[PDB]
């Protein structure tokens, strides 16, 4: 939604579904999932980052 | 007893063993002083 | 020295040319066994194998059978051998039916006609061998 | 490259093993892997044992594409040999060139490759099984 | 009294159980001589057995046909000491424990390294949380009313239905 | 044979292909991803189903996904 | 040259890495993100080679860990001696060994456990022990409690010295890999210096302190009047009074008139009639001869001086036509890899523990230990279990060597390569042997059950229907019985009375007896062979197929312990050599369980018991083994059901602790089945539901909880299974034997 | 009658199930 913002994930299949994450990067064109949300709660694989689209995120607190 | 050794004593297993030791001792002393309490 | 080399000069086939596998004794005995002997028809292969197995099959039933300590011990042993041989030839026939479904070559154990000749040889040979061993065991006092 | 093999290359020096093909690579399908080495040197076969890859050309027979690929990974990550080619040999002696199909390893993109098995939506958007009940399709 | 059971003080089977245990202890007493540590320990033990049986008789416990105390857990205040008062005591203690744990977790989640704080406990504040959890029923009620206890579910991870 | 599929959540990090021990997967050009590449499975018949691609996939859920199905000599990985 | 070379102050002494929990590994040093981190911290704790690449550092860590372990063992010897000193009835037992039950543990009265201080004789209340330490001390010559107290203090001093040595040899002066790899000097010093001088010193101790004290005790002198060991050590007149050869001094030793010492250095054999144990003069001669043998053996390998052997050359010289290069490379393998050495050493240690179990019961070495039936059973069973565990550890570390330290450049065309090149033949043939052996050995039992249930005893594989006599074992027993005259003329008695001879008995109870071997012994011995062969099948297959297999050509890449390689190829479950060990531990558990059951029933029915004045031999179970051990029904009835009475009826008595442990071990054995049968996916989903419940309350932990890994679940199930089964057998045997014997 | 156990039990529990096993094996090994 905006870089450095806290956003709630709304993707149903996400490990972080209905949980907050910090946006680190939003890309230009191209990527169907431009936003890059960084979490602190590692999923089962171990990664704490994932790419989401703008529609799959809802801001809770701004930078 | 440097800050590092205090940190090590503050680690989870040492603290678990210490607290459960104190708890078991408390229960056992309550048993010695008020034994066979199948009631209140 | 080196008595274990590749099988047929092929290091990548899953085998080794050990003395047990590739010695002249092993080659001679195996190649001269009826199932491998050169020139024997499938009927004779089955016949030799049948008599061979039928001669020895009676023995366990005769001595260790339930009626070993009975006057009809050898009769019961022969009947048990006949039953076991019946099961074995049934197994042979169903194996031929399941394996060599579509075949017309014949004169080959890996074909339907050849395996049927082999099974007939085995069946008759094993019945005769059980009976022959019965006859010998009745008159074992001769030796 | 091409669907052909010399079928006469000198093979690695190996003392034989029990891990090789058994009455099925000659009836259904065998596999071959051919590479080139700068020095004659020792390596570990996918089948249990140790062999000596020769100087220059080397050819090996195996029973599994997995075995060939495992040997290939060994060659790449130990001896830095990255010219290997993998073939599938049928009982009718047809030879099919399989792994470096475009001449380059699959991990590096090429301009001519077309996509096979690509879905245009996220993983969590497939139809339910009840939708495809009593139909020949599947939910992917 | 209830359930066909009788008070343990007026229970012939209870008295026989006491007498039988006493006779067993006195029978094993024969091996040891007067004044030895084993003899004195057995004397203490038999005194303890008699005191235990007398205490059960005096407490008002009900003894069945088997001659053992049977605890009546139905909520009658005549037998409150069997379950109701121990039940309240445990509920208070367990609430203390859980409140200490939860409050320390709330503290640690705001720490710069919550993952390391989970293993290495900050003991100076852990003791404070443990002490302050003595008044958990009012603290939990306060958090309930202010809405800081139950996170809205619209904020908890949930598997695709 | 097993069915291998790739979804557009691919980021083109080319790790499934390296984890592949049967050369089932391969990177092909793609407009969607920033890296310009997407995994694809043109040789699904050689799939065995060890799911090393799924293990190596770093997406929150797997861009590369394998469904086990009809079995074969290759899929069973029998040397005989 | 062989030389001492060490680095000084290699590691500082600080608690900072105590505070940092997962410092040892790169991945664990980051900190936790899931609860699997916590488990991995323990799992990879002593995996030094995964932590550091340097073989020198690995060797230093191992050396100091050995020191720490020796400190623990010295503290354990100290606990035994100190408890015997203080909380025991050792003096009463020493006065009256046969009637006094040995006890060296006392519970405190808190919650009614004081009953566990049962009547153990001697005016002492306590928990009966079954470790044989009382008999050990009587053999050693300890007659007072001050000696036990002071040796306990010495053991504590040695434990402190060992902790200091472990700290010093890692933090102040750590050796180098050049020092560690001096295998020749290590063998020389361990043979001549450790074993040889240990045996020599023990022989001296026996000859000077144990023979006189034990002879006087057997004569009848009470412990108070016994002259003290320091008096005996130098009083040559008293030692001449007891053993006349001592008056000749050491001249008959220095001159080769060794026959003068025949009185206190003997080859009598058999068992002492008084104590019903081995002659201590025989034991002294034994240890002296072994000291000489080991000192002779320890001068074989090369050192700074020109003489000696090189194990490299010895190995390289052994190569045959069917073996190619032969043993080439094995010296380098065993000098470079610690896991190979660990594998060999664990295998030999376990086999030695089993051999110890077999030898001690047949030749009771300590006085009044044969009559102490709980001690014999406990020691035999314990050493059997330790042996099985050590053997499986050997297999595991062989697999670890194969996965990690194997290299074809080194091991090309040697025995290891040639073994790997026909592993398929090896495992297939062992598979056939296992099927054949199990089919015959167990189907004989099943046949016996079938015919008994069909009411056909004449068709049994019994001693009177169809006999399967162990003719070869009977022949060997006869040869051993006739040995003392013909093939061992200087021996005055058989090595063990189990083979044959007289019935040794102390008081009424029987110390040793000839053990007959019949159809039941044949059947159970072939059962033992079947179980051993299946265990070897599992373990050897795990070791051989650790590198790769027809299913996974690249199994070495995945690692030593890994869960699987996916559901592909129809399923690649438990392909790892670790999982092979996990399965082989069940099988050695079954093997040792059947072995100890055979031991218990056979000794209770045919050996242990009582003999009256006339000679009425009455056994504990009454010789029912020979006729009831032919069926699994008989095994279930006359051994488990029959002997479980003393366990189950133990409530309200001193063995009620054994009853409680019986139940608890049953519970843990069953609890293990949860982990053994279930899988991580269900448990992770259940944890997800619980985590939702916690997150709803704002208390989901920062360290996210996860179900245990697959390998960890298998390990936990195996550990609980082994603990439950072993504890069940432990409580059952101890309660039964203490109650009846 | 008391004849029939002897006639029927072995016919039905050795011959028929053996033939059924043979038939099932032969059928499942078709094509
Ligand atoms: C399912 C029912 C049932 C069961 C469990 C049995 C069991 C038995 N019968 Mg049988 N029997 C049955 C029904 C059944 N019978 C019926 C209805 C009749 C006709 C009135 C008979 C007539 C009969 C005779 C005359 C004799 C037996 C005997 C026996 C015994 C030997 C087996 C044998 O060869 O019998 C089978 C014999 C037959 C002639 C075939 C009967 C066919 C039945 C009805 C088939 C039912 C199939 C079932 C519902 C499902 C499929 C089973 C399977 C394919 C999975 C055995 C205890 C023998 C005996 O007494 O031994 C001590 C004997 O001599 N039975
Ligand atoms: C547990 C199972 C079992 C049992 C109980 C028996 C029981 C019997 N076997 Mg044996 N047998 C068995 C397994 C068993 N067999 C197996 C597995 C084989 C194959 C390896 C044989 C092969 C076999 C043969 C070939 C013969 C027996 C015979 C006998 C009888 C011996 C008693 C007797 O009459 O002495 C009389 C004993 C003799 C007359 C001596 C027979 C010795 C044979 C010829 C051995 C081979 C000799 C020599 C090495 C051959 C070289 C090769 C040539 C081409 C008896 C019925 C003998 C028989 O039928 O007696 C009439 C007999 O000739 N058995
Ligand atoms: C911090 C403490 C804490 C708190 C407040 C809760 C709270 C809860 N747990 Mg529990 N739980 C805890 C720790 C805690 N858990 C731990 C460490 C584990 C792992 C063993 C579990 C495993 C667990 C499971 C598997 C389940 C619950 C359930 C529940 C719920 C019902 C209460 C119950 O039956 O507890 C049960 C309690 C236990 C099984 C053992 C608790 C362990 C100890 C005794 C307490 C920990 C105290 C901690 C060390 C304090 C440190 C603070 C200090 C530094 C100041 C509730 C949401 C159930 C649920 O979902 O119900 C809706 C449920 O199914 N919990
Ligand atoms: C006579 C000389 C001598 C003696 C007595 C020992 C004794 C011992 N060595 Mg050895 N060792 C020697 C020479 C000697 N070593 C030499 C020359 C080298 C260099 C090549 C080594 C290199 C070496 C290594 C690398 C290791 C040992 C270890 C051991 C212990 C083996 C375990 C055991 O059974 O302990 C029996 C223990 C006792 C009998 C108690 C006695 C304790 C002291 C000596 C008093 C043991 C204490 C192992 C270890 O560290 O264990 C702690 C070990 O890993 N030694
Ligand atoms: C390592 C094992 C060991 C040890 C330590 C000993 C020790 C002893 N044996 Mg030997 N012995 C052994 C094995 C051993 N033996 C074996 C295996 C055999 C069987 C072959 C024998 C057979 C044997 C016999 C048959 C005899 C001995 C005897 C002796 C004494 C010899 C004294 C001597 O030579 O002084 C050596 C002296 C020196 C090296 C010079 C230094 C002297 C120092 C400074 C003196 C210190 C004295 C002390 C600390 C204080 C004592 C004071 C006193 C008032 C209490 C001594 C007690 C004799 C004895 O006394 O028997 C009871 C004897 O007759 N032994
Ligand atoms: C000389 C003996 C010896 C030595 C030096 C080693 C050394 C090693 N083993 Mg081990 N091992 C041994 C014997 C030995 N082993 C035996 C006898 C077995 C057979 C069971 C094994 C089986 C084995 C396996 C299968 C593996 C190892 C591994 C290892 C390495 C890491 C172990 C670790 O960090 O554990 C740290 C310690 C623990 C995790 C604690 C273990 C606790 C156990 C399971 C339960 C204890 C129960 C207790 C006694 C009773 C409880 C009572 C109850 C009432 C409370 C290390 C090199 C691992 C390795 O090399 O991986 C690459 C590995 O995978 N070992
Ligand atoms: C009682 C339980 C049981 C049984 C019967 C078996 C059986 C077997 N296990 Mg074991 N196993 C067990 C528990 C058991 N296991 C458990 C709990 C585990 C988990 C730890 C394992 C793990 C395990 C492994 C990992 C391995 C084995 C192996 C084996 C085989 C040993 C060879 C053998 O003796 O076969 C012979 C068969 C028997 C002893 C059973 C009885 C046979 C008699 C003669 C009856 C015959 C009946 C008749 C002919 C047919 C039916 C009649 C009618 C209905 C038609 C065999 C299949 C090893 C193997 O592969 O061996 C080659 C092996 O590698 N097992
Ligand atoms: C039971 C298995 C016997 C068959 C497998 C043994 C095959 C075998 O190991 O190869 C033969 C091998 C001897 O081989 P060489 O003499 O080539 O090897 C001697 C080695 O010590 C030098 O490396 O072992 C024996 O002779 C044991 C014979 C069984 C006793
Ligand atoms: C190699 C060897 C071996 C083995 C051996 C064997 C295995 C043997 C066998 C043997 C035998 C096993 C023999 C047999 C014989 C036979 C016989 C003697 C037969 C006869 C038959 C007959 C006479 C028939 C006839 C008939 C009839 C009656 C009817 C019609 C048809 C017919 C014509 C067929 C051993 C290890 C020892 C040693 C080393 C070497
Ligand atoms: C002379 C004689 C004889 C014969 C004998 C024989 C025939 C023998 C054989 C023998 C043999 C046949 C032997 C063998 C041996 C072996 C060994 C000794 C082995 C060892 C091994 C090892 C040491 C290993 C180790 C390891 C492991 C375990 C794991 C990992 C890897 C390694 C390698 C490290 C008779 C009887 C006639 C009598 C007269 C005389
Ligand atoms: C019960 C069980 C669990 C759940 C059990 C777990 C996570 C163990 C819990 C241990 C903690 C540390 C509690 C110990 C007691 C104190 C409350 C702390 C698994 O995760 C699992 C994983 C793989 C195979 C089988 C199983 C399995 O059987
Ligand atoms: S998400 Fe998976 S398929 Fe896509 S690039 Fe990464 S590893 Fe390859
Ligand atoms: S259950 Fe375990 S062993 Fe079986 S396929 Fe799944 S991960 Fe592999």
């Amino acid at each position: 939604i905006e870089r450095g913002s806290k956003v709630r994930v709304l993707r149903p299949e996400s490990y972080w579904f209905q949980e907050c994450g910090s946006v680190a990067t939003i890309a230009k064109g191209g990527d169907r999932y431009p936003v890059v949300v960084r979490f602190e709660k590692v999923n089962y694989a171990g990664v704490a980052t994932n790419n989401f689209a703008l529609d799959e995120l809802g801001e809770v607190e701004a930078p | 007893m440097s800050k590092d050794l205090l940190k090590y004593l503050s680690t989870a297993p040492v603290l678990l063993t210490a607290w459960m030791s104190l708890t078991a001792g408390m229960i056992i002393e309550i048993q010695r002083f008020f034994p066979d309490s199948l009631s209140f | 020295s080196e008595f274990v080399k590749p099988y047929n000069n092929d290091p990548f086939v899953g085998n080794l040319s050990t003395p047990v596998t590739t010695s002249t004794a092993t080659k001679l005995y195996l190649g001269n066994l009826p199932i491998y002997r050169k020139g024997l028809s499938p009927l004779l292969r089955g016949l030799e194998i049948g008599m061979a197995h039928g001669y020895f099959l009676i023995g366990p039933f005769y001595i260790l059978g339930p009626l070993r300590n009975s006057p009809n011990a050898l009769l019961v042993g022969l009947f048990s051998a006949f039953g076991l041989i019946l099961i074995l030839t049934l197994g042979l026939t169903i194996y031929g039916l399941a394996s060599f479904q579509g075949t017309e070559g014949g004169e080959n154990l890996e074909s339907a006609k050849g395996w049927r000749n082999f099974t007939s040889g085995f069946s008759i040979g094993a019945f005769g061998g059980a009976s022959v061993a019965y006859v010998l065991l009745d008159n074992i006092s001769f030796f | 490259t091409s669907d052909v093999l010399n079928l006469q290359i000198p093979t690695p020096t190996f003392g034989g093993s029990t891990g090789g093909w058994l009455r099925a690579a000659e009836i259904e399908e065998k596999y071959a892997i051919t590479w080139t080495s700068k020095k004659e040197q020792i390596f570990e076969m996918p089948t249990s044992g140790a062999a000596i890859m020769q100087k220059g050309e080397n050819l090996l027979y195996l029973a599994k594409k997995e075995q060939c690929l495992a040997l290939s990974t060994q060659l790449r990550t130990l001896f830095k040999i990255s010219d290997y080619k993998i073939y599938r040999i049928f009982p009718n002696s047809e030879v099919q060139y399989l792994h470096p199909k475009d001449g380059v390893f699959p991990e590096k993109l090429n301009e001519g490759r077309i996509g096979v098995g690509n879905v245009g939506y996220s993983i969590g958007k497939n139809p339910n099984p009840v939708n495809v009940k009593f139909t020949g399709k599947n939910t992917f | 009294d209830v359930s066909g059971l009788t008070p343990c003080k007026d229970s012939a089977v209870f008295k026989k159980r006491l007498d039988g245990s006493v006779k067993k202890l006195q029978a094993r007493l024969a091996n040891y001589t007067e004044g030895t540590p084993a003899y004195l320990a057995l004397e203490q033990q038999i005194d303890q057995t008699k005191a235990r049986f007398a205490k059960y008789g005096d407490k008002g416990l009900l003894c069945g046909a088997d001659g053992l105390p049977h605890l009546i857990a139905d909520g009658r205040p005549d037998h409150a000491g069997e379950f109701v008062i121990p039940a309240f005591g445990f509920l208070y203690i367990a609430g203390w424990i859980g409140w200490a744990g939860r409050s320390y977790l709330q503290f640690s989640k705001k720490t710069d390294k919550p993952n390391e704080n989970e293993i290495i406990i900050n003991v100076p504040v852990a003791l404070g949380m443990m002490s302050g959890a003595f008044l958990w029923p009012l603290a939990a009620w306060k958090e309930l009313i202010n809405g800081q206890l139950l996170v809205p579910g619209d904020e908890v991870t949930v598997s695709p239905r | 044979s097993h069915s291998v599929r790739v979804y557009d959540t691919c980021i083109g990090c080319t790790q499934c292909v390296r984890a592949c021990p049967c050369d089932v997967l391969e990177m092909v050009p793609w407009d969607g991803c920033k890296a310009g590449q997407i995994a694809s499975a043109p040789r699904a018949e050689d799939c065995i189903g060890c799911k090393r691609c799924e293990t190596a996939c770093p997406t929150d859920f797997l861009s590369v996904r394998v469904y086990l199905g009809s079995e074969t000599t290759r899929s069973l990985g029998l040397t005989y | 040259k062989v030389r001492v070379i060490v680095d000084k102050d290699p590691v500082a002494t600080s608690f900072e890495k105590w505070a940092q929990p997962g410092h040892f590994s790169r991945t664990l040093a980051k900190g936790p993100k899931t609860t699997t981190w916590i488990w991995n911290l323990h799992a990879d704790a002593h995996d030094f080679d995964s932590q550091t690449s340097s073989l020198e550092d690995i060797s230093r860590k191992i050396f100091s860990a050995h020191f720490g372990q020796l400190a623990i063992i010295f503290l354990w010897v100290s606990q035994a001696y100190f408890h015997g000193a203080r909380f025991s009835n050792y003096s009463a037992w020493l006065l009256n060994p046969t009637s006094i039950k040995p006890s060296a543990q006392v519970v405190w009265p808190v919650v009614g456990q004081e009953i566990l201080n049962g009547d153990v004789g001697g005016g002492f209340s306590g928990v009966q022990i079954t470790s044989g330490v009382f008999q050990m001390w009587r053999a050693s010559g300890i007659t007072n409690e001050t000696e036990l107290y002071w040796t306990a203090m010495g053991g504590l001093m040695m434990s402190a010295l060992m902790v200091f040595a472990g700290w010093f040899h890692y933090h102040k002066a750590a050796p180098k890999l050049e020092w560690f790899q001096n295998v020749e000097s290590m063998m020389n010093h361990h043979l001549a210096g450790l074993l040889g001088l240990g045996c020599l010193s023990w022989s001296g101790h026996q000859i000077h302190i144990s023979l006189p004290i034990n002879k006087l005790l057997d004569a009848g002198v009470a412990p108070q009047e016994i002259p003290l060991p320091h008096e005996l050590l130098f009083n040559q007149d008293l030692m001449a009074q007891l053993y006349p050869s001592f008056k000749k001094g050491l001249l008959p030793f220095f001159t080769l008139n060794w026959g003068e010492y025949s009185d206190f250095l003997t080859f009598k054999g058999g068992l002492n009639p008084i104590t019903g144990s081995l002659w201590l003069s025989d034991t002294a001669h034994h240890h002296l001869a072994l000291a000489v043998l080991f000192i002779f053996a320890g001068h074989m390998y090369r050192t700074n001086w020109g003489i000696g052997h090189s194990m490299k050359e010895i190995l390289e010289a052994h190569k045959g036509p069917l073996t190619g290069e032969g043993h080439k490379g094995l010296y380098e393998i065993l000098t470079t890899s610690w896991h190979a050495q660990l594998a060999i050493n664990l295998a030999m240690m376990g086999s030695l523990s089993i051999i110890v179990a077999h030898h001690m019961y047949a030749m009771p070495p300590y006085p009044y230990i044969a009559v102490d039936y709980p001690t014999q059973l406990s020691l035999f069973t314990h050493h059997m279990w330790i042996g099985g565990f050590c053997v499986c550890g050997a297999a595991a570390h062989g697999a670890i060597f194969m996965v990690r330290d194997y290299s074809p450049v080194q091991s090309y065309n040697n025995l290891l390569d040639r073994v790997l090149r026909h592993r398929d033949a090896i495992i297939s043939h062992l598979n056939w042997v296992c099927i054949f052996l199990g089919t015959h050995s167990f189907g004989l039992y099943i046949h016996n059950d079938t015919m008994r249930a069909l009411g056909r005893p004449q068709d049994m594989f019994s001693d009177k229907a169809i006999q399967l006599q162990p003719i070869f074992a009977k022949w060997v027993q006869s040869l051993h019985t006739l040995a003392p005259g013909n093939t061992a003329p200087n021996s005055l008695a058989t090595a063990s009375y189990a083979f044959g001879g007289d019935v040794v008995a102390v008081n009424g109870k029987i110390a040793m007896m000839p053990i007959q071997l019949g159809t039941a012994d044949f059947l159970v011995h072939h059962i033992h062979a079947f179980t051993i062969h299946v265990t070897v099948l599992i373990l050897l297959k795990g070791v051989l197929f650790a590198r790769s297999s027809r299913l996974i050509p690249d199994k070495a890449n995945l690692g030593f312990r890994f869960p699987c390689d996916g559901p592909g190829r129809g399923g690649t479950c438990q392909v790892s050599a670790w999982d092979h060990i996990f399965l082989g531990l069940f099988w050695m558990y079954n093997c040792i369980s059947v072995v100890i059951f055979h031991f218990s029933w056979k000794m209770q029915s045919d050996v242990w018991g009582t003999i009256s004045e006339k000679g009425k031999i009455t056994h504990i179970t009454g010789g029912n083994f020979a006729n009831s051990a032919l069926t699994i029904n008989g095994w279930l009835r006359d051994f488990l059901w029959s002997q479980a009475s003393q366990v189950i009826q133990s409530y309200g008595s001193a063995l009620s602790a054994y009853g409680i442990i019986f139940l608890g071990a049953h519970f843990i054995w069953a609890f293990s089945l949860m982990f053994l049968f279930s899988g991580r996916g269900y448990w992770q989903e259940l944890i997800e539901s619980v985590v939702w419940a916690h997150n709803k309350l704002k208390l989901a932990p920062a360290i996210q909880p996860r179900a245990l890994s697959i390998t960890q679940g298998r390990a936990v199930g195996l550990a609980h299974y082994l603990l439950g089964g072993i504890g069940t057998t432990w409580s059952f045997f101890l309660a039964r034997i203490i109650s009846v014997g | 009658a008391s004849f029939l156990p002897s006639i029927l039990t072995p016919v039905v529990t050795l011959v028929f199930p053996g033939l059924m096993f043979a038939l099932f094996f032969v059928l499942i090994e078709q094509e």
